[PDB]
């Protein structure tokens, strides 16, 4: 099934995924397509932060769903 | 030849020990710390008589006490907490109009921003370690609280950090059990979908800084291919944290509790803390600037709540 991922520039990315895919799995698929290291990535579903080691099914993310990709801040 | 010392996991329950002065603490107790310093490979000294040493739990008594005090089973936790403590004891914790801050050192701006925030939102910590260290921190002695935050968030002293991520991990250790959020998503074609979130998920939002905009409605994609409206139906919590990628934002006096300003880029940035009192305060470590207005690159805004119900039918 396909999901969409909106980047900070407004670029939309298509991924192929399965409901049992963990968030880490989705982060690898984005690393594959955009080369962003998974450690920098934060996935958001309609305002809710998706956490590592939960699945798309856990968050009831269905086909044609849109995620937002934001990046961790580096404050010092 | 032997001295008496106390071993502990929590610095509250002390266990009298008689230590063989011809063997290292390590051979006798396992990993051992004295006021943060690792003394595992060190032999007992005269002036150690009567002193308290932290030890890694190596029996069921210390394991139970450790879990009861910290609420974690991570065997790396004590060493990480002790490593951070050696640095945080050297930081300066100035009072800035009645709040404990931190002077800048070791890339600690995200930590100082979190500490200031925690003093302004109603939060009950579950682990006794965080409850005890918080009360000391509020009185100006924040070194143990700062080292605990670094240990719980899996951060090292000097590592760059994210306030939103720090708050999120610490909220896992707070009693937010009864916090509740109800949302409605309305597509003119598909109809209405209501969602209920509880605990940490009920007090966080990433996408807009405006609590008022969340109440009024935000446009999101519906899987049908149209735009739907999402709005807050109900919020039951003592605060909400509204976050967004950093962007120029005007903070209006009396309309929020406090906020995180992030200047820089995704490689390197600096946080300041803005709080609304009799006027707007911008706290930058030890420095305090008072202004009637404030505009800057804001990334988190905290609002006080108790119970909100929408009037949207
Ligand atoms: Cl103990
Ligand atoms: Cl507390
Ligand atoms: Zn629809």
């Amino acid at each position: 099934m396909q999901i969409f991922v909106k980047t900070l520039t407004g670029k939309t990315i298509t991924l192929e995924v399965e409901p049992s895919d963990t968030i880490e799995n989705v982060k690898a698929k984005i690393q594959d397509k955009e080369g962003i290291p998974p450690d920098q990535q934060r996935l958001i579903f309609a305002g809710k932060q998706l956490e590592d080691g939960r699945t798309l099914s856990d968050y009831n993310i269905q086909k044609e769903s849109t995620l937002h990709l934001v990046l961790r801040l580096r404050g010092g | 030849r032997t001295i008496k010392v106390f071993t502990t996991v929590d610095n509250i329950n002390l266990h009298t020990q008689v230590v063989d002065m011809s063997m290292t603490y390590g051979q006798q107790f396992g990993p051992t710390y004295l006021d943060g310093a690792d003394v595992t490979k060190i032999k007992p000294h005269n002036s150690h008589e009567g002193k308290t040493f932290y030890v890694l739990p190596n029996d069921d008594t210390l394991r139970v006490e450790a879990f009861e005090y910290y609420h974690t089973t991570d065997p790396s936790f004590l060493g990480r907490y002790m490593s951070a403590l050696n640095h945080t004891k050297k930081w300066k914790y100035p009072q800035v109009n009645g709040l404990t801050s931190i002077k800048w050192a070791d890339n600690n701006s995200y930590l100082a921003t979190a500490l200031l925030t925690l003093q302004q939102i109603e939060l009950k910590f579950n682990p006794p370690a965080l409850q005890d260290a918080y009360y000391r921190a509020r009185a100006g002695e924040a070194a143990n609280f700062c080292a605990l935050i670094l240990a719980y968030c899996n951060k090292t002293v000097g590592e760059l950090g994210d306030v939103r991520e720090t708050m999120s991990y610490l909220f896992q250790h707070a009693n937010l059990d009864s916090c509740k959020r109800v949302l409605n998503v309305v597509c003119k074609t598909c109809g209405q979908q209501q969602t209920t979130l509880k605990g940490v998920e009920a007090v966080m939002y990433m996408g807009t800084l405006s609590y008022e905009q969340f109440k009024k409605g935000v446009q999101i994609p519906c899987t049908c291919g149209k735009q739907a409206t999402k709005y807050l139906v109900q919020q039951e919590s003592p605060f909400v944290m509204m976050s967004a990628p950093p962007a120029q934002y005007e903070l209006k006096h009396g309309t929020f509790t406090c906020a995180s300003e992030y200047t820089g880029n995704y490689q390197c940035g600096h946080y300041k803390h803005i709080t609304s009192k009799e006027t707007l305060y911008c706290i930058d470590g030890a420095l305090l600037t008072k202004s009637s207005e404030y505009k800057g690159p804001i990334t988190d805004v905290f609002y006080k709540e108790n119970s909100y119900t929408t009037t949207i039918k």
